[PDB]
RNA sequence: GGAUUUUUGGAGCAGGGAGAUGGAAUAGGAGCUUGCUCCGUCCACUCCACGCAUCGACCUGGUAUUGCAGUACCUCCAGGAACGGUGC
């Protein structure tokens, strides 16, 4: 019953990797103690280098183990 | 010591040799210009001589080693089973000797 | 309760680290920020993503939930939890 | 009630674990606790395409195991 | 070296020594029944190792059928021994003995203190040869065999009554296919059988009843070893039946006989060598599988507590005339009372001044020597080793501090108008300055 | 004096400088190899320092090993079943050694594993066509005297002594 | 000196890995091994260093190995300046030590003098500076670390050497 | 009861989700029983993807990793304690 | 206390095509053993589309550095792919 720390990261830019191979590119924007991180103006990236945008990710941590960061914040 | 022990060697192996009781291979060992302190019967050594002797003999008996070689030994358990069997029985009379000589005595 | 797993946890967060995913996605480097669930923030780190072109990126956020393991500072072998 | 809890009568008792990465093992587990959690103990396994190899003293998982078997002299209603 | 002399004299050692530890094994032996087993597995191993000095002296003519004539002369001597002589009269000063010329047999082939083995005994043992409730030759793995036929059959009331009919006789009607692979099924558990037996009589000749037995598989089933009055002669390894023993023996090498049926007598070879070592086996062990059934019928029927267990096999303070203490005189001298001493073994106390002698009664002056703290007052009533070590540590502090010692304060100026210790005076004073 | 598993199971099993399994002996003068696979397929690198063993003889079955220390040690020969005990085997470091002859090099050639050796300090050394015979007799070879094998090296090896 | 022995003067075209294979191989002998601290780096290229067991182990292999062949260049093994953070977590009876530092630290230097088995007792002669006198508990001991010390580095401005004690 | 808890400070062979066997000197449990192996290391099969070819492993070591729960299939001991 | 981070599971599975190319001694079926024909599990060579790219370690020779610090891993050119998993 702990929230988590995406706190600094909120409302940066963060490209998320999630199951299926596949890559989230998007603003930190919403999130659940269920660390259900959110993205906005998140596209996705396929296994070839197609990405298409999305609008608004609202992406469960069910699957996406890895985002690493563009900026400092 | 290991030199004693090879003296000792070359003893046997000259007893193994010696093949008349006045004429051997030691006899000019003795007296030949060398030292010979094996050649006691009255040093205690000389028992120990006869044991090498003893066994020299038991390597030069041609069922010990010479030209004939049973394998009822060296594949034989059956035999080896007897064997023991044989020393246990020796003990067990020897056992009861002991006791009768110990009783007598008393 | 609590874990002296998550103990260990504490005492490899902040330095370098190496942690293991699930695919094969495998950061080593500052193991920022990892709370009790594991999910860990990594910073300044190399990871392979199993691809053995083991890249290096900026304070990435490796679950670990997918984390099969993670190497931690060799020097608390003498650790308080074990001791 | 759960058979969690049949699976807790079980210590000197000879079972075969078939397990989660395509094990089958025979093992006297050395002792369970509700969370299926049975270590195992001079047991012969063998996963997806294996050897008999040998463990004795090593511990099983729960959910990282599949399916369990019971010994022959076991009454089941008297083990649930 | 000496090959045709000194050869048999190692063989003459070797063969003794394993005669003598033969003899003693043989004669004495011990109580338990793993130590038995284990014991004449070694006394087949000991008959081994004079095997291994006989398979070397019994084919060792390479060195005396040619040395017994150069060594067949009788006229040299002291020259040859003076050669050997003057190279064994090198400098042997070494002033020391050895028993290691004639010691080794001995620790070889003798007992030791904890386990009764050699110089090869240090893993001589009943070890991997006896399972959990086996016994090292009192019960027998059918369990196996047995969980082997039942994945095989499925057979809803497959229980101990067929089990054991089924692994008690020999070659009755079996209960279940032999023409499928339950024959391979029963050769597996007769191997795993057939290896007990060959553990559990260890100073038979194994090669020797190999031998018989091989004979037994070449000739004893297939040249009329079962007769009859279709029952003329028929066979339980290859299901096929003859009109007389002539018309067996045709079919044996007809064509039909030959390559024509997948249960030829090459593809029933091992299943057939399954169900015979299965049926000698079970029919040695008569007993054995007898007793074995016998005891699976105890660890059937036999309580719970005996099973598992064989599986695994006032308060009143005394007065001078020893009755009850008075409830009023017991609450006066305050017994409820207890005192955790741990210096005494965590020893606890009832009765105050009691515990309080007890700081020089002995399980106390004991605590304290192995405490490495002697039994003096100044600890009495510290009752916590911490508590008091680190006391004792103040203590020793003082002791040392109050100490006068004349080596750091007995103090001396050398010459040179500059000043040291007594020590280190003394010290470059005998190391050749002052 | 008795080498025994005492000495091997008190034997110092952990992180080496290469970061492996090895299992230091230091300080026995230890001249018999016996009652070694008592390091139970933890072990890769088996050390005996400060040792007297007759020769280069006496190791169990390990599929695993991967250093042995055998210098400042009395070896004087090379035994045969080397490989098949250390197939993993690539460093077996007998320097300050006394091997003498290049027939203690028979057995040398049969590991298919062999890159990392060392024998130094060895009458073996300043022979002439010593490091001729050892580059000939070992192909899979790529440390030797702590400086590079060379294919001109293998080329002189391999031609000469035909 | 060090039981920190430094390592050096090979070449670069070889691993980090693959040399501290090497240096394990020929280090095993000479010393023990504890840790190869090994950088390749550009600002201590080439170099790396050895941890052994004991400071006259380190200052051996480098006596011995006063350059051996190896690695592109005959290697440089001698004591460090300082020793490892392993190591750092961790004739006559009486002899006159000449070159005695007047700035020596007498914890440093019962070190140093109780190297061999143990000292007796060091003592800086402190009249006219640059003296003094130390025994040990046992001669063979004194002996041998004060020829082995004969020449002896300490605080590298001078060699701290000592000789049997006079009559 | 806390079975492991006997059995731990040795070099025991932890069993992977994958697959692996790693050999790490084990220290303690948990309620999900994440793993805090010490002198820890890992190794698993080197498929030929032929037969003519043959199987080995590849010798990896983290020292001390803090395997995550959802890691154990299995406990071993492969090491006595030192 | 079996629902998005660990213990009631997404685990299982299968290796791209072909040539009068070949090995199965002790192991496959039928043509009722031998001979010979066709048939449903691999690897060695060769043709494609060395199953395709990245990178890492290494073998090859040349090549820059003489240097003190606790390592994911530290030269550059060029070849080859003996080895690993990542996208199809």
């Amino acid at each position: 019953a702990h929230p988590p720390e995406l706190k600094k990261f909120m409302d940066k830019k963060l490209s998320l990797k999630l199951n299926g191979g596949r890559h989230v590119q998007g603003i930190l924007r919403g999130f659940d103690p269920f660390m259900n991180l959110v993205i906005d103006e998140c596209v996705e990236m396929a296994t070839s280098g197609q990405q298409n945008n999305i609008g608004m990710v609202v992406i469960r941590g069910n699957s996406i183990i890895m985002l690493e960061a563009l900026e400092r914040v | 010591s290991a030199f004693d022990l090879d003296v000792v060697k070359l003893t046997a192996q000259f007893v193994a040799r010696n093949g008349r009781q006045f004429l051997t291979q030691l006899m000019q060992k003795e007296q030949r210009n060398y030292q010979f302190d094996f050649l006691r019967p009255q040093h205690s050594l000389f028992n120990y001589f006869t044991k090498l002797v003893e066994q020299y003999t038991k390597i030069l008996i041609p069922p010990k080693g010479l030209f004939s070689k049973l394998k009822k030994e060296a594949e034989n358990p059956r035999e080896v089973l007897d064997q023991v069997c044989y020393r246990v029985e020796w003990a067990k009379f020897q056992e009861r000797e002991r006791k009768k000589e110990e009783e007598e005595k008393e | 309760s609590i874990g002296v797993p998550i103990k260990v946890l504490h005492e490899a967060e902040g330095h370098i680290v190496t942690c293991e995913t699930n695919t094969g996605e495998v950061y080593r480097g500052k193991l920022i920020e990892a709370e009790d669930n594991m999910n860990c923030q990594m910073s300044n780190i190399t990871v392979t993503y199993r691809d053995g072109r083991v890249a290096q990126l900026e304070q990435v956020y490796i679950r670990g939930s997918k984390i099969r393991f993670l190497i931690l500072p060799d020097m608390l072998k003498n650790a308080p939890m074990l001791k | 009630m759960k058979l969690v809890r049949f699976l807790m009568k079980l210590s000197h008792e000879t079972v075969t674990i078939e397990l989660k990465n395509g094990t089958q093992v025979h093992g006297t587990i050395t002792g369970v606790d509700v969370s299926m959690n049975t270590h195992l103990k001079a047991v012969k396994m063998t996963l997806k395409n294996r050897e008999p190899v040998q463990l004795e003293t090593l511990s099983i998982r729960g959910n990282n195991i599949r399916y369990f078997i019971l010994p022959d002299s076991l009454p089941l209603d008297t083990l649930l | 070296m000496e090959t045709i002399l000194e050869q048999q004299r190692r063989y003459h050692e070797e063969k003794e020594r394993l005669m003598d530890v033969m003899a003693k094994e043989m004669l004495t032996k011990k109580s338990t029944l793993r130590d038995q087993i284990n014991s004449d597995h070694r006394t087949r191993a000991m008959q081994d190792r004079y095997m291994e000095v006989s398979g070397n002296l019994r084919d060792l003519y390479d060195d005396k059928d040619g040395l017994r004539k150069e060594e067949l002369n009788a006229i040299s001597g002291p020259n040859e021994f003076a050669e050997f002589y003057n190279r064994l009269k090198q400098i042997k000063e070494f002033h020391r003995k050895h028993p290691n010329e004639i010691c080794v047999p001995m620790s070889v082939e003798f007992e030791e203190l904890l386990k009764a083995r050699e110089n090869p005994s240090e893993e001589a043992q009943n070890l991997v040869e006896f399972t959990d409730e086996e016994g090292y030759g009192r019960y027998l793995d059918l369990h196996d065999c047995y969980l082997k036929y039942i994945n095989l059959k499925a057979s809803e009331k497959l229980d101990y009554i067929t089990y054991l009919s089924i692994f008690d006789q020999l070659f009755d009607i079996p209960k279940e296919r032999k023409n499928a692979e339950y024959k391979r099924y029963l050769e597996m558990l007769l191997e795993y059988l057939q290896d007990y037996t060959d553990r559990v009589k260890p100073l038979q000749d194994q090669n020797e009843l190999f031998g018989k037995i091989q004979a037994e598989f070449e000739k004893k089933w297939e040249n009329g070893t079962f007769p009859g009055w279709e029952e003329r002669a028929q066979r339980l390894f290859s299901t096929k039946g003859k009109s007389l023993e002539s018309l067996d023996t045709s079919l044996f090498a007809k064509n039909p006989k030959s390559k024509g049926t997948k249960r030829d007598t090459e593809r029933n070879k091992d299943i057939a060598f399954l169900e015979a070592q299965i049926y000698e086996y079970v029919e040695i062990l008569g007993e054995q599988r007898h007793l074995t059934h016998e005891n699976v019928q105890r660890k059937q029927a036999r309580t719970g507590e005996e099973r598992e267990e064989e599986e695994e096999e006032k308060n009143l303070p005394l007065g001078w005339d020893g009755k009850p203490i008075p409830y009023w005189l017991y609450k006066l001298h305050g017994l409820n009372i207890n005192y955790n001493c741990e210096i005494c073994g965590n020893y606890t106390y009832r009765g105050p001044k009691a515990f309080q002698r007890h700081f020089a009664e002995w399980r106390h002056a004991h605590g304290m020597r192995c405490l490495g703290i002697p039994n003096t007052a100044h600890f009495a009533n510290v009752t916590q080793i911490e508590d008091a070590v680190s006391l004792w540590a103040k203590l020793k502090l003082q002791k040392a501090s109050e100490r006068w010692q004349p080596d750091t304060e007995e103090e001396y100026e050398d010459s040179s108008g500059n000043v040291v210790n007594k020590k280190t005076y003394e010290d470059l004073k005998r190391q050749g300055l002052l | 004096v008795k080498l025994t598993a005492e000495l091997i199971e008190q034997a110092a099993q952990y992180t080496n400088a290469v970061r492996d399994r090895e299992l230091d002996l230091r300080g026995y003068k230890i001249p018999v190899i016996e009652n070694l696979g008592a390091t139970l397929d933890q072990f890769d690198a088996i050390d005996f320092s400060d040792n007297e063993i007759r020769k280069l003889d006496g190791f169990p079955l390990l599929r695993r090993l991967k250093t042995l220390l055998v210098n400042n040690n009395r070896i004087c020969r090379i035994g045969e079943g080397l490989d098949q005990a250390l197939p993993c085997l690539t460093e077996l470091i007998l320097t300050n050694n006394s091997l003498v002859e290049l027939g203690d090099l028979d057995p040398l050639a049969s590991l298919k594993s062999l890159t990392y050796l060392s024998i130094l300090r060895n009458p073996v050394t300043n022979k002439k066509h010593y490091r001729l015979y050892v580059i000939y007799k070992v192909p899979q070879v790529r440390v030797l005297d702590f400086q590079k094998v060379k294919l001109k090296e293998r080329q002189e090896a391999e031609k000469m002594f035909k | 000196p060090n039981h920190t022995i430094y390592i050096n003067n090979m070449n670069d075209k070889i691993k980090k890995e693959e040399l501290k294979r090497s240096l394990y191989a020929l280090f095993s002998q000479f010393g023990h091994v504890v840790d190869i601290v090994a950088l390749k780096t550009m600002k201590m290229r080439g170099q790396a260093f050895v941890i052994f067991k004991e400071l006259g182990s380190s200052t051996n292999a480098l006596r011995q190995l006063q350059g051996f062949p190896f690695y592109g260049k005959p290697m440089r093994i001698q004591y460090a300046k300082t020793d490892s953070d392993i190591i750092s977590k961790m004739p006559n009876y009486i002899l006159f030590l000449n070159n005695l530092p007047e700035e020596t630290n007498e914890m440093m230097l019962s070190m140093l003098f109780n190297q061999f088995p143990g000292f007796k007792e060091v003592r800086l002669v402190p009249g006219r500076h640059d003296i003094a006198f130390v025994e040990f508990e046992n001669d063979g001991q004194a002996g041998a670390a004060r020829d082995a010390l004969q020449g002896f580095k300490i605080t590298p401005s001078h060699a701290m050497k000592i000789t049997y004690a006079k009559k | 009861s806390s079975k492991m808890l006997q059995h731990i400070d040795y070099r025991m062979r932890c069993i992977l989700q994958d697959g692996r066997i790693f050999i790490g000197t084990f220290k303690a449990f948990d309620k999900h029983m994440n793993l805090i192996l010490c002198d820890c290391d890992e190794f698993r099969k080197i498929k030929p993807k032929n037969s003519k070819q043959a199987e080995r492993e590849e010798k990896r070591v983290l020292g001390l990793v803090l395997l995550r729960g959802e890691n154990l299939v299995s406990m071993t001991v492969e090491g006595p304690p030192p």
